[PDB]
């Protein structure tokens, strides 16, 4: 007998089982598919689908650029990018007639966001290309960065503090005839270098995205932020959208849109879902055609407004695609390897290079400018997600009946990358001709349908971003189980994090009350393993064994000890919610319990409000008391920034002086310096009063102050 | 000392006192943001392998002077080292447990009262009650449903306000200082943590958590009250549910039916008004609910109703563009529809003026006991669907849905003269009137509204107009799903117009409220450092500046120099008259309001 | 911002500055720094005249006739009608611009104004625009400074206090709103303008460079987007592409579909990191002895209860390595063991002589040196890094066999999950019950084995590796058991000897040799150990119904890596678990809706109830619950080993295929466009993993059944 568990699929319906078709339960540890090579294929694909539009050659970096814009019609079913801008424009008027006053009201609220930002939002972003030292860092610090070199060439609109004094900073360095960078060299002796850049280097730095997919730099992060926001509006008004809902709002959509498209479905109606998935998304999204509806949307609207919305997608249209680190070379014959940057791909022979390779290079050549190819049709994922959402449900919102004329009729979802259509027809030629005039009008718009990825069944069953709909019943696999591991953070908060989640699933996730159990279990003694507090009683010979013997032999009451103690676990699911130390308080021995809880102890730390009794994953808050088991783990570790903590050393110092600043956001006009020699002084002088100092500290202290008063002054 | 010492190390950098001097402190949490680390991509890993090493934990200097270098088995607890970038000393976790086992104790007295919110769960657990079992196919609803009981409602602002004054007594705002209303709960909080060694930044934390209200949108199928969301892992299931009962106490408040009350009687008593708008603020700026203004509760709760709907957009806000017609909060998702004015002759020989909407328009509706959707043509019913757990949710839901739909078939379905008046006298709109008269008597409707049959399938069930299940024929478009079908997910609030008449128009001149919709049912009503003044910048005369904490001795209407905020100095004094901020404007707001009329 | 205006003020003032501006043609939709400046301004004003009367004797007092009259407030009509009654009947001089206020105890027109900025400036422009000297000036600013002519001050300082402190809480606000600076900015000398944000320079020529064909500027293309009105574009559009644009419905019934094909080659062979069903263990019942804990201790005693140790000799070769260099490391492994038995002080950890073999063995400095290409450009064997295609396979016969021999059971428990909180609750009581119930199932399995083995291995790995960061470490393969007599048994798989471990990054490798005990003859199938070096290292009796018979007693040593996240993921395996159950649980809990009643015994008790779970030349088999448990543990676990993209991109590519034959079997007239294009895709996936043409040979399976 062999066993063979995909039998199983004649009985139990793929959807009710469908976890088996699901391999892993977390990241698999490879992490590949990626690299150079990858960007040469996407640029030579993206300028192959739109090959049939006009060339024309850029005024400021001398790329060559591609408009498939209002290119002839695709006469075949391979992908198209070849949009018309009317009928991108037809199609908007008709999703605002039918949504009126969605397009107003998403601006007012675009309006509001532009006008209230802060320039540190864009420190919580992920890992950006620094332009000024050419490579990817930090969000926090390619911000720094970006702020210090705008500070040495005269460019000082973001010490507002407003993001769009940031923005404006920008357009004010874009303009600039040079840019002049400084770097220190930190060890030997220490030194500096000057760098100067014309105007066409820092206009192709500021429109490079370092591939890595890829990730822009801090020039073309606040526009694209702010289309963004408008982008999230429009959409959160939209039923058919399906972004940026949740696990929970995503199964009543589904449930509202079959139930919709089936009961309205008349005794003599034929439906047919279409589960569907589309062939290239970003790379047949012409930014010109986010252009066209961006002004459709911001019509009769405030000047401003209108171009800080239409920059983004000016900028996208003009935008560099950077090659990455480069190729690895190898000869056998005295096994000597090298690395050839990128950078002289444009001027290497073409013999050190496969076949595949060769015709990659070939096509890319005429592209590629100062170490970047010129990729102006196409999008790069994770940027305009929304606005393509947006576009789809336009389309489909285009299926009511009085648009079509005709007896079908269409409806569905849209996620961006993929979608669900309903087609309600008397026949099935209606069914076909509703599909097909689907099909033709969103290759029109510009959008292709994957057709192998797509398949139609009648009503009843379908997919939708991993959510399998079988008749009502609806299975959530887009995450898969969640790492059930100590998180990491310390004893408490690991043990806090990991009762949460346990709860939270089962709560949401549909976990069921063994799996739990069982889930606990696991998590204990990864728990109990990994921070070296086996059971007192236990013999298993860690480094932390002894002492932990040694308090269980002093102790009375062992079953108030904590686990990380040398506690039993007294979780289940009744007390999931409760924090360890609350959960075992009463049975707490007096003197366990004083130390434990003694505030003085030395290895409590407390972070800023933010990160207080809350972990980033998504984030998610835990709830636990502050004992002596908080403690935080050591921390382990071209530069334009002299002292890269120049302003966490400045922040510091402040929260001495006013506690408070740690909680809350402080507010004042006058500056710090003077704020902290104030507050000294007074205290100071309350201190002498008290009787608990001298003369001698006074007279320093006030000594101290006068001259920090003279050194601020001049 | 060892700050100012740090202080003027700081200055003596240029770029270091270049940033002191520029930022202001409004900004300083925009340079917290600057930071040159690097975060760790998974920290479990990183964890893992930290635990190994030999001191993975950082301790202060001052652990040198109380934990001994090494213990009995000559183990070593904390070693001579720095951390990279502070002087943390290095210890291991022998240092915490040989803390825990022989360290100095103290009293906890404060943590229960710091901590009363995970005590409070400890006990609501700890008297609970549980029942049998019950498997069952389960239907659980989504809705949005409290988090943390006993809580006080406050606004986050109010929270952060009060945990300034309770711990952090000497670096509170300039509000407070320029504040009359010293909530109880403020006091209360600084008598119960007086002598309190627990960290303070946790001890906020912990108030925060304490005091703050927070809502979650999660699928229920039982009871919904706080208490019973925080046990909802234990109660519902897939297939099986759990009889569970908390064991502590509720704080159920009755404000809300307080605010409906009073907004009712407001609407009620404004409309016969001569200027309703004028009049309505005027007593709105004027009352009190149990001792706090109305003003604050109609900011702070979110209350959806009528009445309220058009006292905020009387006074200006932002309010559902939808309507709660029936006992059910109505919601359009599709379609458009255009307003037309018409007369109709109902089965009564009684003509009414209705206003009707022409369109393929698409509504879902969520009442107390029943949720349903409808597709309405131009005078025309296309499609309706409900789902209720009992029968008589089920038919009022219909005859709600059915009267809004104003199709002319029910017209001369109409027995019986219309000619019901509210408890105030005062004429009902026709539609109202129908809608009532359906409710009375529906039967000789349902025989003349519509049957037809309906092809059989999984999920729903027809209905016969005695309203019964059944499977083989059931009225025109009127269908019942065997499944509980989720409420609306989301509300659109857009800018609405408001006429004197207390009736609310949408910008495409439709209306939206109306005062003649809100229900007429009658219901029961169930050392202080403040009052000073600043008298602008620092003064050097008055003499060295004083601590917020010290003011107290200050004499009656002594001026003195004190620092507010986070580090301002300002000239404050004592008040002389025994006024405040909220009378002020109101003299020059009526003069200026006749003025303009 | 504008929220912010309209709930800290008193909606009246709201309500004239709306007023006050409309009569301008502006909306405060659009432009609200103005609309709180005015606002601003309006408060200052009615909070100047308040509280002030002039008393029976003239004098001023504080609570007759209004002191202070206002002037802002009103329109320019009546503004300048009350001004003029003023001057006659007062006898006051026109002052030549409209003023706030007057003053009727020194009958005198006073301006006010708030200041964003310094007082001082702004009392200077005041003065100039004015131009004349019969006007009083008081200036206001956020900060708690103000100013005037004179420093003559009408108000006392109470009223001048509750002005300041007013202004000061308005800003305070402002600025934890977040709208301070832009206010402070806006404020231009003595007007407030709207923000501006215009393109001009380098924008331009890119916008006007980034149009449509049709078009030649940004202004153009807005203009032509304003006057666009829907006229059947769309249909135009339609009626002029070509029919041959468009998404053809193909019938899907009962006869479209194939199976899958996998690639021809060699047949594949294994890659795990250590075996799984050829494995031997040395064990011992009761460590009971001295020292006893230690891995050390522990392998060493059961390296004890063995005799045969024989001169090792290569059985089957490392194709590309060099055999007796691991037959050298093998016999300094067993050299120092004897070592250390006879030092008689056996610490905790082992740390073995550097030597050529180890060095060898580990890869230690056998890598390419890194050179400048220009240097060496002239290289002619210089190419680009070999990434052809990988070698296509077979799938062979093994990895049945080895799937087959890890859904069965063992004789000993392989787990001992910890402890939990007692039971109270009802349903705690069911969830008990059914989690010991799945524990009895699979508590023994094999699977559970390699979780257990593979989890202390990778525990080991990463302890000597952070511990032992410039060291060889011998790290003996052991595991714990608890055999049919409950007694606590130890087993010896093999040894590992980790080479250096100096790791930063997550995905650098740690290089290791692995040698574990076997007892299957690699000769019978070569291309299954293609990686692995045999040596025939001992004999031992193994018991018969004839008795006890020698065998050849094996000893795999290959050499692998790896990385801190590979060793995280095997730790991880215990996870497994967990999917097993919430794939069973999940049906229970169905049967139990469709029954509304628990039927966890009627399940793990009947043992009648069956599903298909396997194949037989006779027909499909069927399996109770206990045999779907532990092949649904096996199947997670194996993926878990066996991991690799091509598995995944399978998986996903096959799901869209499953589905449509199940809505073809729903008779749910299932219809596709590009059929062939899935087919392709998911042929694309199969190259060489042995689990990949497993999973396909299971679907063609699956396909063939239930087609019929
Ligand atoms: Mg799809």
């Amino acid at each position: 007998m062999d066993v063979n568990p995909t039998l199983l699929f004649l009985k139990v319906p793929v959807q009710n089982a469908i976890s088996t078709t699901f391999p892993y339960t977390g990241d698999p540890p490879y992490s590949h598919g990626t690299g150079t090579g990858y960007t040469m294929d996407t640029v030579n694909r993206t300028h192959k689908y739109s090959e049939k539009g006009k060339w024309t050659t850029n005024t400021e970096t001398g790329a060559p650029q591609l408009n498939p814009i209002d290119g002839p019609l695709p006469e075949d079913n391979e992908p198209s990018g070849y949009a018309q801008t009317d009928c991108v424009l037809e199609a908007m008027a008709f999703l605002e007639e039918s949504h009126p006053g969605i397009f107003e009201n998403s601006c007012l609220e675009t309006m509001e966001i532009v006008q209230q930002t802060r320039v540190d939002k864009l420190t919580q972003g992920r890992q950006t290309y620094d332009w000024t030292l050419n490579r990817n860092q930090p969000a926090a610090t390619a911000l720094a960065n970006t702020i210090e070199v705008f500070r040495s060439n005269g460019l000082t609109a973001n010490e507002s503090g407003r993001l769009i004094d940031f923005l404006k900073d920008v357009m004010d360095s874009m303009d600039k005839e040079e840019m002049e960078i400084t770097t220190h060299f930190q060890r030997r002796t220490i030194g500096k270098k000057k760098q100067r850049l014309n105007k066409r280097s820092y206009l192709i730095r500021a429109l490079t995205l370092n591939t890595m997919i890829a990730t822009p730099g801090m020039q073309i992060r606040g526009f694209v932020y702010f289309v963004e926001a408008l982008a999230r509006s429009i959409c959160e008004k939209l039923e058919q959208s399906g972004l940026p809902v949740g696990g929970n709002e995503k199964k009543a959509k589904l449930a509202n849109v079959v139930r919709k498209m089936m009961t309205n479905s008349q005794d003599t109606e034929l439906s047919f879902t279409i589960t569907g998935d589309n062939t290239k998304w970003n790379e047949n999204q012409n930014p010109r055609m986010f252009l066209a509806m961006i002004t459709y949307i911001t019509r009769n609207q405030p000047e401003w407004f209108r171009n800080v919305l239409s920059i983004a997608p000016i900028m996208f249209s003009n935008k560099m695609a950077r090659l990455g680190k480069g190729y690895m070379f190898e000869s056998k014959s005295m096994k000597l390897r090298t690395q050839v940057p990128a950078e002289m791909l444009a001027n290497i022979d073409l013999k050190y290079f496969n076949k595949s390779t060769r015709e990659k290079i070939e096509k890319i050549r005429p592209l590629l400018i100062d170490g970047t190819a010129s990729l102006s049709p196409g999008m790069m994922m994770g940027m305009f997600n929304m606005l393509s959402t947006v576009l789809g449900v336009s389309i489909l919102n285009l299926g009511q009946k009085k648009y079509t004329k005709t007896t079908y009729w269409w409806d569905g979802l849209q996620s961006s990358d993929d979608f669900a259509l309903i087609v309600n027809a008397p026949n099935h030629e209606g069914i076909q001709a509703g599909v097909d005039r689907f099909y033709r009008t969103c290759k029109l718009v510009g959008i292709n349908m994957s057709k192998k990825k797509s398949y139609i069944n009648r009503t009843g069953t379908f997919e939708f971003t991993s959510f399998f709909y079988r008749y009502g019943f609806v299975a959530n696999f887009s995450m898969e189980l969640p790492s059930f591991g100590v998180s990491g953070i310390n004893e408490s908060a690991d043990m806090s994090v990991g009762v949460t989640v346990i709860k939270n699933n089962m709560i949401n996730n549909d976990l069921g009350p063994a799996t739990a159990q069982m889930a606990l279990q696991l998590f204990i003694k990864d728990y109990r393993y990994t921070y070296r507090c086996h059971r007192g009683d236990t013999q298993i010979q860690t480094r932390r064994a002894f002492e932990l013997g040694k308090l269980w032999e002093q102790t009375r009451s062992k079953a108030g000890l904590l686990v990380s103690d040398g506690g039993p676990n007294l979780y289940n699911i009744r007390n999931l919610h409760i924090p360890e130390v609350c959960l075992k308080w009463e049975l707490m021995d007096e003197d366990y319990q004083g130390r434990l809880c003694n505030p003085m102890n030395p290895f409590v730390s407390h972070k800023e409000i933010d990160s207080v009794n809350n972990a980033v994953v998504k984030s998610m808050e835990y709830d636990a008391v502050a004992t002596t088991h908080s403690w935080i783990p050591k921390r382990n570790r071209r530069g334009i920034l002299e002292d890269e903590q120049m302003y966490q050393k400045c922040c510091n110092l402040f929260e001495k002086f006013f506690p408070s600043s740690s909680y809350r956001r402080p507010v004042g006009i006058s500056s710090m310096v003077e704020a902290m020699v104030s507050r000294a002084r007074i205290d100071a002088r309350i201190d002498f009063e008290s009787g608990r100092i001298k003369k001698e500290e006074f007279a320093e202290i006030m000594k101290i102050c006068s001259t920090i008063e003279e050194l601020r002054r001049q | 000392m060892e700050r100012i010492k740090e202080l003027r190390d700081l200055m003596s950098q240029s770029r270091t006192r270049e940033i002191l001097t520029k930022t202001t402190v409004d900004h300083m949490a925009i340079i917290k943001k600057y930071t040159s680390g690097r975060q760790e991509k998974n920290p479990a890993l990183r964890m893992k392998w930290m635990m190994a090493m030999k001191y993975p934990i950082t301790a202060d200097k001052r652990i040198m002077e109380m934990i001994p270098e090494r213990n009995e088995q000559r183990q070593t607890l904390w070693s001579k080292t720095n951390d990279a970038g502070s002087d943390r000393v290095m210890v291991s976790p022998l240092a915490v447990t040989w803390w825990n086992r022989n360290g100095p104790t103290t009293s906890t007295v404060h943590y229960p009262k710091v901590y009363k919110t995970y005590f409070e769960k400890v006990e609501r657990l700890k008297h609970g009650t549980f029942g049998p079992v019950h498997f069952r196919n389960q239907v659980k609803i989504r809705r949005r449903v409290d988090i943390n009981p006993g809580h006080a409602d406050l606004s986050a602002k109010e929270a952060q306000d009060v945990i300034m004054e309770v711990v952090f007594p000497n670096e509170v705002g300039a509000r407070i200082l320029t504040s009359e209303s010293q909530l109880t709960i403020t006091k209360e909080k600084k008598k119960e943590l007086q002598d309190c060694k627990i960290a303070p930044l946790m001890v906020a934390y912990m108030l925060e958590r304490e005091l703050v209200r927070k809502t979650r949108f999660l699928p229920v199928a039982g009871g919904t009250s706080s208490v019973y969301i925080e046990v909802l892992h234990l109660t519902q299931g897939t297939c099986w549910e759990q009889m569970y009962t908390p064991g502590g106490e509720v704080r159920n408040d009755d404000v809300d039916q307080s605010l409906i009350i009073a907004a009712r009687n407001i609407v009620r008593r404004a409309t016969v008004s001569a200027d309703p708008l004028a009049s309505l603020l005027e007593m709105c700026h004027s009352t009190q609910i149990g001792g706090v203004r109305m003003v604050d509760i109609l900011r702070q709760n979110p209350t959806e109703e009528q009445a309220v709907d058009i006292c905020k957009a009387a006074m200006g806000l932002r309010i559902s563009s939808s309507f709660s017609f029936g006992g059910f909060t109505f919601k359009r998702t599709s379609g458009s529809s255009v307003k037309r004015e018409e007369e109709v002759l109902t089965g009564n020989l009684q003509t009414l003026k209705i206003r009707v909407h022409e369109g393929y328009e698409e509504f879902t509706m969520v009442g107390r006991r029943a949720t349903a959707i409808l597709r309405k043509a131009t005078r025309r019913l296309i499609q309706l669907i409900v789902s209720g757990k009992d029968e008589q949710s089920i038919a009022e839901a219909i005859i709600v849905a059915m009267v809004f739909s104003q199709e002319d078939c029910m017209i001369k379905a109409v027995r019986g003269d219309l000619n019901f008046v509210n408890r105030a006298n005062q004429r009902l709109n026709p539609m109202h009137q129908l809608l009532r008269h359906f409710q009375k008597d529906a039967k000789v409707l349902f025989q003349n509204w519509g049957i037809e049959p309906i092809d059989n399938v999984m999920g729903m069930i027809g209905i016969l107009p005695d309203m019964t299940p059944s499977t083989e024929m059931s009225l025109r478009g009127v269908r019942v799903s065997k499944m509980g079908v989720d409420e609306y997910s989301s509300t659109e609030r857009v800018v609405v117009s408001i006429d004197r008449f207390l009736r609310v128009r949408d910008q495409r001149g439709n209306v939206l409220l109306s005062p003649e919709e809100v229900s007429e049912t009658q219901g029961t009503e169930k050392a202080v450092l403040r009052g000073f003044l600043i008298l602008g910048k620092e003064n050097k005369r008055y003499g060295p500046a004083l601590s917020i904490n010290e003011l107290s001795n200050l004499a009656k209407g002594e001026k003195a120099n004190v620092l507010i905020g986070q580090g301002d100095v300002v000239l404050v004094m004592k008040r002389k008259r025994d006024s405040s901020i909220l009378t002020d404007s109101q003299t020059a707001t009526k003069r200026i309001r006749m003025a303009i009329n | 911002m504008e929220d912010f205006v309209r709930q800290c003020f008193n909606p009246m003032i709201v309500e004239l500055a709306e007023k006050a501006m409309k009569e301008y043609g502006e909306d405060p939709k659009i432009e609200t720094n103005k609309f709180a400046s005015i606002c601003t301004h309006l408060e200052v004003c009615f909070m100047y005249s308040d509280f002030h009367f002039i008393d029976e004797r003239g004098e001023s007092t504080i609570i007759l006739k209004h002191r202070f009259e206002i002037i802002e407030g009103r329109d320019r009509t009546m503004a300048w009608t009350v001004v003029n009654s003023i001057c006659n009947t007062t006898g006051v001089e026109k002052p030549k611009f409209l003023p706030d206020l007057y003053d009727y105890k020194e009958n005198r027109f006073i301006e006010i104004g708030v200041t964003r900025r310094e007082v001082h400036i702004y009392y200077l422009e005041k003065a100039n625009k004015i131009k004349s000297e019969k006007t009083h000036i008081h200036i206001f600013s956020f900060t708690g400074e103000e100013m005037a002519t004179k420093a003559d001050y009408t108000l006392d300082e109470e009223s001048r206090a509750r002005i300041k402190t007013r202004l000061f809480t308005i800003r305070q606000e402002m600025a934890s709103r977040g709208l301070w600076d832009s206010f402070r900015q806006s404020e231009r000398g003595e007007e407030t303008i709207e923000e501006r944000f215009e393109i001009t320079g380098t924008m331009r020529r890119l916008a006007d460079q980034s149009l449509p064909p049709n078009f030649s500027s940004l202004e153009n293309f807005r203009a032509y987007v304003d006057g666009f009105e829907p006229n059947g574009c769309i249909e135009g559009k339609l009626s002029q592409m070509s029919k041959e644009v468009n998404a053809r419905i193909e019938p899907f019934l009962r006869t479209t579909p194939r199976p899958l094909r996998l690639p021809d080659g060699p047949p594949c062979s294994q890659r795990s990191k250590f075996l799984l069903m050829d494995a031997l263990k040395l064990s011992i019942e009761d460590p009971s002895h001295e020292g006893e804990g230690i891995p050390l201790y522990d392998a060493i005693k059961c390296m004890k209860t063995f005799f045969g140790w024989k001169e090792p000799n290569i059985i089957k070769p490392h194709e590309k390595g060099i055999n007796p260099n691991y037959l050298l490391t093998w016999k300094q492994v067993l050299a120092e063991l004897q070592d250390i038995k006879n030092e008689e002080k056996i610490p905790r950890t082992k740390n073995m002589k550097k030597t050529s073999q180890l060095k060898w063995a580990l890869g230690e400095n056998m890598a390419p040196e890194k050179v400048d290409f220009e240097d060496c450009k002239d290289v002619n064997d210089l190419k680009q890094y070999d990434s052809d295609e990988p070698e296509p396979r077979s799938l062979a016969c093994w990895i049945q066999s080895e799937f087959n021999k890890a859904c069965e059971l063992t004789d000993s428990s392989w787990v001992e999950l910890d402890e939990i909180g007692e039971d109270v609750a009802p349903i705690e009581h069911i969830a008990s019950m059914r989690r010991n119930y799945f524990t009895a199932e699979v508590s023994h399995c094999r699977a559970t084995e390699y979780i257990m083995k593979g989890v202390y291995i990778n525990t080991a790995l990463l302890n000597a590796s952070c511990a032992a960061m410039d060291d060889f470490q011998l790290i003996p393969m052991i595991s714990k058991c608890i055999t049919k007599e409950g007694r606590r048994k130890t087993n010896l798989y093999g040894f590992i000897i980790k080479g250096r471990s100096h790791l930063r990054n997550d995905t650098d490798v740690v290089n290791f040799v692995s040698m574990e005990f076997s007892l299957t003859d690699p000769r019978l199938e070569p291309h299954k150990w293609e990686k692995y070096c045999v040596l025939e290292i001992g004999d031992m009796l193994l018991r018969t119904a004839v008795g006890q018979v020698s065998r050849p007693m094996f000893l795999y040593v290959r050499t692998n890596g790896t990385s801190k996240i590979k060793m995280k993921w095997g730790m991880e395996m215990r996870r497994c678990l967990l999917q097993s159950l919430q794939q069973i649980e999940s049906m229970i809990e169905a049967e139990s809706s469709v029954k509304e009643k628990d039927l966890t015994k009627e399940f793990f008790e009947n043992k009648s109830e069956t599903w298909p779970i396997g194949e037989s030349p006779k027909g499909v088999e069927e399996g109770s619950i206990g045999k779907v448990c532990r092949t649904l543990l096996a199947k997670s676990v194996f993926n878990s080993l066996y991991a690799s993209p091509q598995l995944e991109g399978f998986s996903a590519e096959s799901r869209k295929l499953l589905l449509i034959v199940q809505a073809l079997r729903d008779n749910l007239e299932p219809g596709t466009f590009d059929l062939e294009g899935l087919y392709e895709a998911i042929e694309e996936c199969l190259i060489n993993d042995p689990w990949v043409l497993l999973n396909a040979s299971w679907f063609n399976s699956f396909l063939t059944h239930a087609l019929r």
